[PDB]
């Protein structure tokens, strides 16, 4: 009966973890586009 | 025969000493009823 009682808190916490890890993925794609922007800036400053 | 007050609170106390509220409270928290909006 105790393991059954923990269900509502455990499910919501796990759902939250899923939400956050989705946002880590979004910041990973964004951070790769940022490093690409840095390198384009790097060749442009060499071109000035 | 008739029942006056001081007999009747005694009868109520004799009824309350028997019952068991804990099993019913655990029954209303069973997996069949546990979310109910």
């Amino acid at each position: 009966d105790s393991i059954s009682y923990s269900n509502f808190s455990v499910a919501e916490n796990f759902q939250k973890m899923k939400d956050y890890y989705k946002e880590i993925e979004k910041l990973k794609i964004k951070i790769l586009q940022l490093i690409e922007a840095i390198k384009k800036y790097q060749q442009h400053v060499e071109e000035l | 025969f008739r029942l006056y007050w001081d007999d009747l609170k005694r009868k109520l106390s004799e009824k309350l000493d028997s019952t068991d509220f804990t099993s019913t409270i655990k029954l209303l928290n069973e997996n069949s009823y546990v979310p109910r909006e």
